């Protein structure tokens, strides 16, 4: 019903790093 | 369903056919080819170098199709024959063009238009002539081959299943008279070796762009769910009326459409006026009826007071008028084919004009409005020829107490005197002695330089017309004594006529004038262009200031067609104004020394007496004034153009003497024999014996001009005065004869074009009769001609300048080619030329055009452009190197390069155009590019192009090639007179100072700016510019074979710009549930992707946000006459960045005056930089064009308004930064609403977690300072900004 | 200089920021 | 008089169907007739104009030299009109053209309700723009106790030390003594009896003078004291007139420590007087008709405003927004097409 | 889900059948 | 829930620029998801008082 | 024509940044080409005492625009002379730079400065500051020149 | 049955000002079958007493 | 020529109107002109010539 | 580098 | 630094004036 909230760059950064390790 | 992969599919369909077995791949970004060339190889040959097997590279390569070159196949372009496979319609189109066909025994040499002659296999001298005639006239241009287009224009009929009568007569042709012609990919203007007839190329343009609109009008009508289109109650098919225009065009094109596009017209203004119920929607503004603050409540449906008035025997005219000028053209395309035809429902739906209601609520009525409008755009530039004809005096008119000619010239002279003390008042004054040397290159655009001239590079020698090389050569000849006294009237001096293409009508002749009478008009004719330039004023009749009546000037200041032309909108939906539109013919010719040259010149001549002791160079005012307008200076002048020819027998020649032999300086065409003059031209020619042409040439045709020019500099203030000065006198005339009938609101001059909005008090017939036949009457006697047929007076629809309104809404007209072009162009930066052609293509979609063809047309573009226009470079093992070796081997192939269609869907930066597949107006950005990819709805949008990115090569563009290999042997001699005092102060010097003169400023500093000036100004000669493309080719090889596949999107910037990336460091939350209400809006024409953002969002009613801070900088540089067509904001915050900006006023007073700009621009830019550096942030914010296209600007964005209701954003933002998030927000969401996505409120969110507000801070501290750079500059941290920011975040 | 970061390395994260999309809906 | 000086006016037979001292009092019989000659006199004699604003330096040099605070004024002093807008400032100047057969209310839309800044700068403006006098009113009873509450809110929000307050004991809007010189805010609540808060506080609105073209209405209407019986010119009427109301509210301002905005409204002062001089002249020059009201049912307009009593026509009620008052305050009207009937209107009237 | 036209078509025809 | 008028607060709390307390710095925050079911449990405990 | 230090202006002129007025508002401007002609006037009828005098232009525009009309009429009573023995000025250019004087003094004050009117009403016919100053003194008059260089 | 004259809830002075009635929305509202079975119901209650 | 004497694109001077609403019909200026000489009267031509 | 004081000490070489 | 040369270019434009 909606496409929500859009992140940013360093929220993705984060997502990223927290993924690697 | 989505538009990607039917697209895709669509091209990748497009390129098997031109290229048959081809490799194309969709995954991969790009392909290459090679291609065979045997044209050097003969050349080649014949200085006896030897080859290995010549034609058999050829006849192994075209049947076998299978040999290789380095790994890479080798393929050739397809044949004629096979681009529609051979299928067959026998349409009746075809016999009516070959019933057409004419021998040359009929020829006409003097024809504006020419018919379809027929080619013989044989050769005859007339037929060099038609050659040479043909070459010129014929030309396409375009930028893309039209066997392109015709493979489009088959596989698109294919998927829609749909079979236009152009691809029909097409077919029909090729299928028995095989090749019409030949096309060079790399020089599209080399037609040649033409077939059958001389006017193929001109069949098959028409040809196409019928299919593209048959297809458009079925792709709009599906878009509408309409079963048909509606005219009243009654049904009616568009491509059957088409096609019914299109048989009967054919005979003749080009003299049939310029003769019938007139009355197309009349019936779209006049549909629906007399209706008794009519349907108008709601439109208020101030009180004036120009005023430009409409907006707009709902429709509603009133009753026609003026029903009654149409019984008139005026709109009986007018109407009888256009049904004889259709018979007699019907009669004439019948005569010349050998068919029977009509117009049958042209001719039905004529009949009942008047009664039959419009709706412009109900699309089925707005579709076929929009569509007779744009029924004309099948016959592109209409190239014609021209005759020198004289003033022939006889026929003018003399004064007498009869007419009005005495009066008129009175009073445009008062008109003068007036608008010369106004444009006084306005601090606009005549140029200064002190400004005699230096305003010279202040000339108006429409001017044009007389002589050409030659300069000396280094060892080539070339010509040049722009003023700048031409007067910083030769500019202190100019007002030599020598030169001003002697005029253009005999042999030894004269001047030439040129001529300008224009996109429907016939070529426009310009006129070229020698500098020496250009620059006497300018010292006078300066102010006055200067100051009416101005907007906004008030065009009320009881107005004493002149200044608002004059609308030339008032257009495009908005930049949007919609928004400036409300006004338009306003008074058609008012029922209590009555519109008037007076059409004159032949203006410029009516433009006498009885009613307007002596008038004007004694204007001008009481004009300076309060001057009268000023003094230049020992001439006074009052010489000047002689010097710029005289007897053979503009007056009685003679003028050379095309010559003049005369049929005669070939044997008539013989009997000749040779006195009639001799052969004369001017020049003649290819097939023409000369003699000598035109008496015994009128001796010996001959009507009924052709056998030859012969062409006088001792000079006796010349033109004697005795008549207003278009090359003048005060054209159009002149032709806008004179038509004040007329509509003065028909208002007077009008309240004389009959009082109290007709009361005038507003009036309106632009060009030649008249408009009137008057209240009419009165209904009777007789009344208006006796009305209108006054002004015929009145405007007969003042000397000019008014056409019945086309002069408009009408309650409820309003027309100016080529824009069209009928009762509140907004008709439009398409114009814009696709196909053909003016001129010949060469794509200097292909990524431009491509942004140019995508954003010309959304005002085209905002016309009413169908949004997916143009994304097709996009598609189908973006491919070829690149193509066949990179030589002597081969590619082996995916590296790029120089053209083979010495050994002269494989010397005969060239490489050709195809780029992957969804390229113009990547953005810029990535080496790509920045398109939008949602709506064309979105511009693709990296920022972005990552939302649309997050957002879930499209996904299936998205999903080709996520593997297409990170595969685009870098495109072709000569532009950054800046280097010195262009020095120049001519010098600057007049450099002495251009120098500042800045500029001239620091050449005195023993070189002392010049060891001093180290301020980091570039290519502008003493002892060098002459040079640079030239080398700018052979820069801008592309004759000049042609040298240096040589070794572009090199640098372009550097540039493939240095490029890496990777993707970067970095969202920082250089720390000393700002860029919509910038919002990419806070998240973003869509609460709140905004008004659902929608909004109305005149334009009811769009596509549902546009439909749908303007009715989500309302049109615009204000002025948009404040001008940004290189705005102002642009505008303040824009004060400089000889540096505004050299300094842009650019060039200025380049020499900046290295001089700093922590300097006093006087620091940047001295710099700017050694660069050229004046004390005053100096001290003014020096000043406002320093408020700008003490205040506030001074960060300059690029764009990528966003929010600046045709649709944009009608949109409610990129206002305060917009700010305030849909975006919350914290306050510790700066006014760019918050411009930088602003122009996002406008992005974001039009996308929103393109999508259907609810409406919802915007904000920006900073979470509590210490780390992410960390990241900010360290973020925006260096974004705000230039790192190690505040060295260079010693920029210092006090400002108010950057030592705010310490704890904003914390 | 500045952040850094990849489509391509985006495109497996691609469903965990759905995931998050999802979370915070 | 062309007709009447050629060669043969001796001998020549004059004859008239119509007469132009026209009774007044036959038109204003028809019952219940105050709309259709308000629409009447409205489309005969309103003439059409533009709208001037001020010289920018006046808000730059008065509103805004301290740029590190930011107000109310300051806040709405960059804010640009839209068409809606500047629709109703057309209706408050229609409103203001007729002393009484028009007044004005208050939208109760939401949004610019609750904005804090708009309804200050409203609520100070209002005071000085219209008049609720003792002789005719161009407001009613609830747009003029809103005001009073927005000036109430405004003049109180932000105080200091300095500002010693000292309230009284009825609890009502500006019922309170401000400044060290102890100034009285009770005068300016509302009172349509006495019209203590508006223009008509103090000065004379209305006068009669005996020789009129029409009997029936022969009275004299000035604003502010306003004899404007010259020809205008903007630049030199207004350097040195003022009247009660505004040199009461400066006063007012001065005294609660608000001196930007006080020398914002006397720099303004002579832009302000020119205005209401054009009012003025337009009113008693141009809509000077039979279809204008008479002098008897015109005094009486507000006594039945204030008693509830409805035996005679119903004056119109038009509704405004709160930003269009101080959009009004910066516009000015200057008629520059006068109306095309005024030379034909007394034959019609016959 | 997935961006279709349907939607925005049946927006334009209830916004058209308002008109009429 | 619904938040008071933006402008409320910037001609009272963060009018005068170039002074920094603690207002000023909570001032234009927004709550996560956590506090937002604070706040829930705020006006739960304040509809029933006892 | 020679332009004196920047520095001056610089230092006392413009010398806090957070507040904005009349003069440094015009401190920022620059002449064009048509007023120096006019300084030209300037000039020409001051060496002149008694034989050429001057007036101000009638055109609108800078007679509303007030920072310019403060400073001219704050600058021209020390620029020129209006004495018992000769003067430079018609009554109605005297009149004009009083007006304008009496609205720069005033335009702006708060409650540290008081001001007590007198009784004529006429333009700086009033009281100013901590030491009752008497602004009457400004008022031209032709027969003594009190306003003026005289 | 026969509406009331519309000229009553709204009066026009020119061409770009008009008045508003208190119950615009319910003036411009129409009825559908139910609420005219309705109307026809309040009808004949009131044309036949008790 | 009352318009012209009543049109003051300078300084107003002090002006004082009679109990008549004829034109020319005041005093103006500090001597107090009388400006009731001449309004047309044709037994004498105070007005005009003669 | 976040504190606008620690700027002049390299301003200071 | 630019003063010196500021001093320089201004003193070459007041003798060349």
């Amino acid at each position: 019903s909606d496409s929500g909230p859009l992140l940013s760059v360093f929220a993705l950064q984060e997502i990223m790093q927290k993924v690697r390790q | 369903v989505a538009i990607t992969v039917q697209g895709a599919q669509l091209i990748k369909r497009v390129v098997e056919r031109f290229y048959p077995g081809i490799a194309f791949n969709i995954n991969e970004g790009a392909c290459y080819i090679y291609k065979f060339s045997d044209h050097i190889r003969r050349i080649r040959m014949k200085h006896g170098t030897k080859y290995r097997r010549q034609a058999e590279e050829i006849i192994r390569n075209i049947s076998l199709r299978k040999e290789r070159l380095y790994g890479i196949p080798v393929l050739d372009e397809v044949e004629w024959k096979y681009v529609f496979d051979g299928q067959t319609f026998q349409s009746y189109a075809f016999e009516v063009y070959v019933n057409s066909i004419l021998p040359w025994s009929e020829l006409d040499p003097e024809e504006e238009f020419l018919r379809n002659y027929r080619v013989s296999r044989e050769m005859t001298e007339v037929e060099k002539f038609i050659e040479f005639r043909a070459k010129n006239e014929m030309q396409i241009y375009g930028d893309i081959p039209i066997k392109v287009w015709c493979c489009f224009i088959n596989e698109l009929s294919a998927e829609l299943k749909h079979v236009p009568l152009g691809m029909q007569v097409m077919a029909d042709f090729v299928n028995r008279f095989d090749s019409p012609f030949h096309q060079g990919n790399r020089d599209l203007s080399n037609l040649e070796d033409f077939q059958v007839a001389y006017t193929t190329p001109l069949l098959f343009e028409m040809c196409c762009m019928e299919s593209i609109l048959e297809f458009n009008i079925k792709m709009r009508m599906r878009e509408e769910e309409i079963s048909a289109l509606e005219f009243g109650d009654m049904k009616v098919d568009p491509v059957g009326l088409l096609r019914e225009f299109f048989i009967l065009c054919l005979p003749h094109p080009k003299k049939i459409n310029n003769v019938l596009r007139a009355p197309y017209s009349w019936f779209v203004k006049m549909w629906g006026v007399g209706a008794d119920p009519i349907v108008v929607l709601q439109s208020t503004a101030g009180d004036d009826r120009n005023s430009k603050d409409v907006f707009y409540d709902k429709f509603r449906t009133e009753p026609n007071r003026y029903k009654a008035l149409f019984r008139s025997s005026f709109y009986n005219e007018s109407r009888r008028m256009n049904e004889e000028k259709i018979l007699e053209a019907v009669k004439y395309s019948q005569k010349l084919g050998s068919h029977d035809r009509r117009l049958p429902l042209f001719e039905k739906m004529l009949k009942t004009v008047y009664t039959t209601p419009f709706y412009p609520h109900k699309s089925s009525n707005m579709i076929l409005a929009s569509f007779l409008l744009s029924i004309q755009t099948i016959t592109g530039y209409g190239r014609a020829w021209v005759k020198n004809v004289s003033t022939e005096f006889d026929k003018q008119l003399k004064p007498n107490p009869s007419n009005l000619v005495q009066d008129v010239s009175d009073l445009t002279r008062e008109f003068f005197k007036q608008a010369y003390v106004e444009a006084k008042e306005r601090r606009e004054e005549i140029v200064k002695p002190e400004d005699l040397y230096t305003s010279m290159l202040r000339l108006a655009r429409n001017t044009s330089s007389g002589f050409s001239t030659e300069i000396y590079v280094k060892l080539i020698k070339i010509n040049s017309r722009i003023k700048a090389l031409v007067i910083f050569t030769k500019g202190h000849t100019v007002f030599t004594d020598e030169e001003l006294h002697k005029k253009y009237n005999s042999v030894e001096l004269y001047q030439t006529k040129g001529s300008r293409d224009v996109p429907i009508k016939a070529t426009r002749t310009i006129y070229s004038i020698n500098l020496s009478v250009l620059v006497p008009q300018l010292i006078v004719t300066l102010p006055l262009n200067e100051y009416f330039s101005r907007v906004g004023g008030i065009t009320s009749p009881d107005y004493k200031k002149i200044g608002g009546k004059v609308i030339v000037g008032d257009l495009e200041a908005t930049g949007s067609r919609v928004m400036d032309a409300a006004d338009c909108f306003r008074n058609s939906a008012d029922r209590d104004i009555f519109t008037i539109a007076i059409d004159y013919s032949e203006y410029d010719t009516h433009l006498t020394r009885h009613n307007f040259r002596t008038g004007m010149l004694q204007g001008i001549r009481e004009a300076m007496a309060p001057y009268r002791d000023l003094r230049y160079e020992g001439y006074t005012l009052e010489q000047i004034i002689d010097f710029g307008y005289g007897e053979g200076r503009v007056a009685n002048t003679l003028w050379n153009g095309k010559r003049r020819l005369f049929k005669t027998t070939f044997d008539a020649y013989i009997r000749l003497d040779e006195s009639e032999r001799d052969k004369g300086s001017f020049k003649v065409p290819k097939g023409v024999l000369p003699v000598s003059s035109v008496d015994v031209a009128n001796r010996i020619a001959v009507d009924k014996g052709f056998d030859t042409l012969i062409a006088a040439t001792d000079g006796s045709d010349l033109a004697l001009i005795d008549t207003h020019l278009s090359g003048e500099n005060s054209t159009l203030i002149a032709n806008s005065m004179h038509n004040m000065a007329i509509g003065t006198l028909m208002q007077r005339e009008v309240g004389r004869e009959q009082p109290g009938v007709l009361t005038f609101l507003s009036e309106q001059y632009v060009g030649d074009d008249t408009l009137f909005y008057t209240k009419l008090h009165t209904t009777d017939t007789k009344v208006f009769d006796k009305v209108a036949a006054s002004i015929f009457d009145t405007v007969a006697k003042c000397g000019h001609e008014a056409s019945p047929s086309k002069t408009m007076m009408t309650p409820y629809s309003v027309e100016k300048t080529q824009t069209h309104a009928k009762q509140g809404c907004y008709v439009p007209q398409d114009r814009m080619m696709i196909i053909s072009s003016e001129r010949r162009k060469d794509i200097e930066d292909v990524q431009g030329y491509v942004r140019s052609q995508v954003q010309t293509m959304i005002t085209k979609v905002s016309r009413g055009f169908c949004h997916d063809l143009a994304q097709l047309i996009l598609m189908l573009k973006t491919t070829f452009i690149g193509a066949w226009k990179m030589k002597r470079t081969i590619k082996e093992d995916a590296m790029y190197r120089d053209r083979k070796f010495d050994s002269n081997d494989e010397d005969g192939f060239t490489l050709i390069q195809i780029r992957n269609p969804l390229a113009l869907y990547v953005p810029i930066g990535w080496n790509g155009y920045g398109a939008h597949p949602a709506a064309l107006n979105i511009v693709m950005t990296e920022e972005m590019y990552v939302d649309s990819i997050m957002i879930s709805k499209l996904d299936e949008i998205m999903a080709p192009i996520r593997r297409i990115v990170h595969d685009i090569p870098p495109c072709w563009n000569e532009t950054q090639g800046d280097k010195r290999g262009l020095i120049s042997a001519t010098k600057m001699s007049f450099f002495s007179k251009m120098a500042r005092p800045a500029v001239q102060a620091a050449l005195s010097d023993p070189q002392i100072i010049n060891l001093v003169e180290e301020l980091p400023l570039g290519e502008f500093s003493p002892g060098r700016i002459s040079r640079t000036m030239m080398h700018s100004a052979l820069l801008k000669e592309s004759s000049a510019r042609t040298l240096l493309s040589s070794g572009y080719e090199l640098e372009y090889q550097k540039a493939l074979n240095s490029w890496i596949t990777q993707v970067s999107m970095r969202l920082g910037e250089e720390s000393g710009v700002i860029s919509t990336s910038y919002a990419k460091l806070f998240d973003v939350y869509f609460e709140g549930e905004l008004d659902g209400a929608p909004h109305m809006f005149p334009d009811q024409n769009l596509s549902p992707q546009f439909y749908i953002q303007k009715m989500m969002i309302g049109p615009r009613v204000s002025s948009r946000v404040r001008n940004s801070y290189v705005d102002r900088i642009d505008v303040i540089l824009r004060k400089d006459v000889v540096m505004r067509g050299f300094i842009t904001a650019n060039t200025i915050l380049n020499v900046i960045e290295k001089l700093g900006t922590n300097h006093s006023v006087g620091d940047l007073v001295t710099v700017f005056t050694l660069m050229n700009i004046e004390t005053r621009v100096a001290e003014e830019l020096a000043e406002y930089m320093t408020s700008e550096k003490i205040r506030f942030d001074a960060l300059k914010l690029l764009k990528k064009g966003i929010a600046g296209d045709e649709f944009t600007m009608s949109l409610n964005v990129a206002t305060q308004d917009f700010i305030d209701t849909y975006l919350a954003y914290p306050y510790q933002l700066t006014k760019t930064e918050v411009d930088a998030i602003s122009l996002y927000c406008t992005q974001m969401i039009m996308l929103r609403a393109a999508l259907g996505l609810p409406k919802k409120k915007m904000k920006i969110v900073v979470t509590d977690d210490a780390k992410k507000r960390y990241k900010i801070r360290l973020q925006r501290f260096r974004t705000h300072v230039p790192k190690i750079k505040v060295l260079k500059k010693l920029i210092d941290p006090n400002r108010m900004t950057v030592r705010n920011l310490e704890n904003q975040f914390v | 200089s500045g952040p850094l970061l990849s489509v391509f390395a985006l495109q497996e994260i691609m469903q965990k920021v759905r995931q998050v999309q999802a979370d915070y809906m | 008089q062309e007709v009447l000086t050629d060669f043969r006016r001796q001998d020549t037979i004059w004859v008239l169907a119509l007469q132009l001292p026209v009774n007044p009092q036959v038109v204003w019989d028809v019952p219940r007739s105050s709309i259709a000659n308000l629409i009447m006199n409205i489309a005969t004699c309103l003439p059409t104009g533009e709208y001037i604003a001020p010289n920018p330096r006046i808000s730059s040099i008065t509103l805004t030299q301290r740029i590190t605070t930011t107000g109310p004024f300051a806040i709405l002093t960059g804010s640009t009109p839209t068409a809606q807008q500047l629709n109703d400032v057309r209706k408050i100047y229609l409103a203001l053209m007729f002393p009484g057969q028009i007044i004005l209310d208050l939208k109760i839309d939401p949004g610019e309700r609750m904005d804090p800044a708009v309804r200050m700068v409203a609520g100070v403006v209002g005071h000085l723009l219209f008049t609720a006098g003792g002789r005719f009113t161009n407001l009613t009873q609830n747009m003029a106790r809103q005001l009073d509450i927005a000036l109430n809110d405004y003049l109180l929000y932000m105080y200091n030390t300095r500002v010693q307050v000292n309230y009284g004991p009825t609890g009502e809007p500006l019922d309170f003594q401000i400044g060290r010189n102890q100034y009285d805010c009770n005068v300016f609540r509302a009172d349509f009896a006495t019209g203590t808060g508006y223009n008509g506080w103090a000065t004379i609105d209305v006068e009669y003078r005996e020789p009129a073209p029409y009997v029936h209405a022969q009275r004299y209407i000035r604003y502010c004291g306003i004899d404007s019986r010259e020809l205008i010119n903007p630049t030199t009427y207004g350097i040195g007139m003022t009247y009660h109301c505004y040199n009461e509210m400066l006063r007012m301002l001065v005294a609660a420590g608000k001196d930007s905005e006080a020398a914002y409204f006397r720099s303004m002062l002579p832009f302000h007087m020119v205005r209401f001089a054009r009012i003025n002249q337009i009113i008693n020059e141009d809509l000077h008709s039979v279809f204008s009201l008479p002098d008897d049912m015109f005094n009486a307009l507000l006594p039945d405003l204030i008693a509830g009593a409805h035996q005679n026509a119903d004056p119109v009620v038009l509704d405004v927004s709160w930003i269009s008052l101080w959009f009004a305050f910066n516009r000015s009207f200057e008629p520059t097409h006068r109306n095309e009937m005024l030379e034909v209107a007394p034959l019609i009237e016959s």
